[PDB]
C-alpha cells in the first residue's frame, strides 16, 4: 500500500557479490556507486559500477571495509536512497544496521530490532523453546557435578557426549559409553574445561554419529505474508565449511521435508522476519530434526534456489525494500516448482595436499569454460590478476544445472577438466 | 561535426573559425584533455611510471606503462599498458 | 514427445562485425578490450573471442552467439538489453 | 626423483648416477629438451618473429616474441609472448 520507489542503491563490500547486486541494479535500472579500498583497486567491481570512491585511508585493510561512520557520510553525500550490506563484513552488525536506519538511508535487510533479537544463542535457545521446533536434545544448564550428568547418562542413556559451552573448540567433546567410563570422561572433560578455558559449563547431549544439516530458505514482505523458498543439502564439509553444494534432496522423505517446510514458515512467522533468511536443521539417520540456527543475510548458495525455482532473489528483496507485498510479485506457493538438479563448486587459490591452506601469487594463463547449462560467477579472474594476500581467496563460482544429479556431475567434472589456472 | 554545437560554440567559431577547426579535428581525433598533468601533457608517462587520471566524478582511471615495442609494420611501433583488471596494446 | 514439457522463454542473439551504418557492410579488424557479461539468465557461445585476436575474412564473421532465459518474453527482452550493456568490445 | 623412470633409467643411474640427478632437476625444472630446433635451442627465438613448436602427433603450437621489458627491481625481466591466439607474460 505504501510505495516510496528506489532511486539508487550502495554496496558497502567488495567483489562477486557487488556484481551480483550491480548487475541487478543495472537490469531494474537503478543507479549504482561502488566503494573500494586502498589496496583493492584491481577488482572489477570498482569500474563496473558507475562510480568508485575510497575508504579506510589509513585503517588495516580487513578492518577498511569495517569503519561505519566513513561509509555513512558516502551514502549520504552521494545521496544513497538504499544500502546493501552484503554479507560477512557488517551484516551480522547491529550497530551498522541501527545507524542506517538513523541516516534515513533505507536498509536493504531485516529490521535492526530482529537482527539485535538473533544476537547470542541464548535469546535463539529462549524462542525456540518458547515457539519453534526441538533444539539438539541435552542440558539447557551446565553440569559442573558427577550427579548431574550420571543422572542424564541413567535417564535418557548411557551414551552421552560432553560438550564445553562459551567456546569453540572441539576440544570440548567427549564420549560416554559406561560408568566406568563416564566418571573417568566427565573427570577429565572437567580439568580441561577448567584449565584450558575458564567456565566449566558442560553440557550433557545425546550420542550423534552423522549429522546432516539442511538449509530452508525464507522469503517475506513487510505485510506478514510469507513464503518459504526450498531445501538445499550441504552433507559435504571438508572439516567444518561449505566446499561443495547439492540443493535437490538426495535422501529426503517428504513427510519430513514437509515436516521442515511448516515448521520453518511457522518459526519464520513467529520470528517475525521481514527480509531474506534461512533456517538450518541437522538431521540424524533415523528421522528426527534439530533446530540449528538462521542466517538473516542473502546466503551465498541462494543463487542455487534461483536455479532450483526460475525466480531471482535478489529482485524480491528489491521489492520488499520498496515496501511491494509478495501477492502483487505473483510469490504464491503454486507456481514455484524444483525444476531440474543442481551442483555447486568455489575455486580457491588453496593447496589441498598439506594443510589446505591457500596460495598467493600471480596467474600466467586462464580460460573460460561456460557450458550449455553451467553458469558461472567471476569474483577476481583477468590476465594479469593479482591477488591479495588480506582479503578473502575467491576466484570463481561453478553452476551446474543438469537434468539429473548424476548429469550436472559429469558436465562439471569437465568443466573442471576445462578450465586452466596455472602458476 | 555533429551536434554538439552550443551558443557559445557558435560565438567561438564566429571569432575564429580556422584554430577552432583545427582544435574540434584534434579533440576529436585524440578524446578529451586538459584531463591530463602538464607532466603528461607535454612530456607524457615515462616507462614504468604508474599515474591516475580522473574523469569524472568517481572516476579513476590507474595506468601503467609496461614496455614500448619496436617498428615492424612500415613504421608502426607497439605500445604496452595495464589498466585495473586489464592489459592493452597499442599500435 | 510426453514426458518433455515448454519450459520458461528464451531469445537468442547473434553478434556480428557489421558496420551498422553503410549497408550493414562487415567489418574487419583486430580486437584490442574484450569483456564477457553473464547473469543468472544469461548464456554466452564464443566463437574466437579472446584478448589479442585476430580474424579472418574468409569466414564468418560470428563472435558471440548468446541466448537468454526467462520466466516470460518481456523479462528475456530486458535481461538481453542488460547484457548487451555489460559486454565491452573494443577497437 | 623417481616418478614415472623406467628401468634403462635405472641403468643409466648405475652409470653417472650425480649427472643423473642434475639431469632429473633440470628435466622437472624447464621441461623436455630434444623437441626444438638446433638454431632455436642454442641461440633463441628472435624478436618481431614468429615459430612452431610441435608436442605430439597432433599437439602443434607457435610462439612469437613481442619484446622484452627491463629488470624491474631486483633483476626481473616481463617478456612479452604469442600463443597460438593469447597472449602470456613471462617472468
Amino acid at each position: 500500500l505504501e510505495y516510496k520507489p528506489i532511486k539508487k542503491v550502495m554496496v558497502a563490500n567488495r567483489g562477486e557479490i557487488a556484481i551480483r547486486v550491480f548487475r541487478a541494479c543495472t537490469e531494474l535500472g537503478i543507479r549504482t556507486v561502488a566503494i573500494y579500498s586502498e589496496q583493492d583497486t584491481g577488482q572489477m567491481h570498482r569500474q563496473k559500477a558507475d562510480e568508485a570512491y575510497l575508504i579506510g585511508r589509513g585503517l588495516a585493510p580487513v578492518q577498511a571495509y569495517l569503519h561505519i561512520p566513513d561509509i555513512i557520510k558516502v551514502a549520504k553525500e552521494n545521496n544513497v536512497d538504499a544500502v546493501h550490506p552484503g554479507y560477512g563484513f557488517l551484516s551480522e552488525r547491529a550497530d551498522f544496521a541501527q545507524a542506517c536506519q538513523d541516516a534515513g538511508v533505507r536498509f536493504i535487510g531485516p529490521s535492526p530490532e530482529v537482527v539485535r533479537k538473533m544476537g547470542d544463542k541464548v535469546e535463539a535457545r529462549a524462542i525456540a523453546i518458547a515457539a519453534g521446533v526441538p533444539v539438539v536434545p541435552g542440558t539447557d544448564a551446565p553440569i559442573t557435578s558427577l550427579h548431574e550428568a550420571h543422572e542424564f547418562s541413567n535417564t535418557y542413556g548411557f551414551p552421552i557426549i560432553f560438550k564445553a559451552a562459551y567456546g569453540g573448540g572441539g576440544r570440548g567433546m567427549r564420549v560416554v559409553h559406561s560408568y566406568e567410563e563416564l566418571e573417568e570422561n566427565y573427570t577429565r572433560a572437567y580439568s580441561e574445561a577448567l584449565a584450558a578455558f575458564g567456565n566449566g559449563a558442560l553440557f550433557v547431549e545425546k550420542f550423534i554419529e552423522k549429522p546432516r544439516h539442511i538449509e530452508v530458505q525464507i522469503l517475506g514482505d513487510q505485510y506478514g505474508n510469507i513464503l518459504h523458498l526450498y531445501e538445499r543439502d550441504c552433507s559435504i564439509q571438508r572439516r567444518h565449511q561449505k566446499v561443495v553444494e547439492i540443493a535437490p534432496a538426495a535422501h529426503l522423505d517428504p513427510q519430513l521435508r514437509t515436516r521442515l517446510t511448516s515448521d520453518s514458515v511457522k518459526l519464520a512467522k513467529q520470528v517475525g522476519y521481514e527480509n531474506a533468511g534461512t533456517v538450518e536443521f541437522l538431521v540424524d539417520r533415523h528421522g528426527k530434526h534439530y533446530f540449528i540456527e538462521v542466517n538473516s543475510r542473502l546466503q551465498v548458495e541462494h543463487t542455487v534456489t534461483e536455479e532450483i525455482t526460475d525466480v531471482d532473489l535478489v529482485h524480491a528483496q528489491i521489492h520488499v525494500a520498496e515496501g511491494r507485498s509478495l501477492p502483487d510479485l505473483g510469490l504464491r506457493q503454486e507456481n514455484i516448482r524444483i525444476n531440474g538438479c543442481a551442483i555447486q563448486c568455489r575455486v580457491t587459490t588453496e593447496d589441498p595436499a598439506r594443510s589446505f591452506q591457500p596460495d598467493t601469487g600471480r596467474i600466467e594463463v586462464f580460460r573460460s569454460g561456460e557450458g550449455m547449462g553451467i553458469r558461472l560467477d567471476n569474483a577476481s579472474a583477468f590476465q594479469g590478476a593479482v591477488i591479495s594476500p588480506h582479503y578473502d581467496s575467491l576466484l570463481v563460482k561453478v553452476i551446474a544445472h543438469g537434468k539429473d544429479h548424476p548429469t550436472a556431475a559429469t558436465k562439471m567434472s569437465r568443466a573442471l577438466a576445462e578450465f586452466r589456472v596455472r602458476g | 561535426h555533429g551536434e554538439e554545437v552550443t551558443p557559445e560554440d557558435v560565438l567561438s567559431a564566429a571569432m575564429y573559425p580556422d584554430v577552432f577547426a583545427h582544435f574540434k579535428d584534434f579533440t576529436a581525433t585524440f578524446g578529451p584533455l586538459d584531463s591530463l598533468n602538464t607532466r603528461l601533457f607535454l612530456q607524457g608517462p615515462k616507462i614504468a611510471e604508474e599515474f591516475e587520471v580522473e574523469l569524472e566524478r568517481g572516476k579513476t582511471l590507474h595506468i601503467k606503462a609496461l614496455a614500448v615495442s619496436d617498428l615492424n609494420r612500415a613504421g608502426q611501433r607497439q605500445v604496452f599498458f595495464e589498466l585495473n583488471g586489464q592489459l592493452r596494446s597499442i599500435l
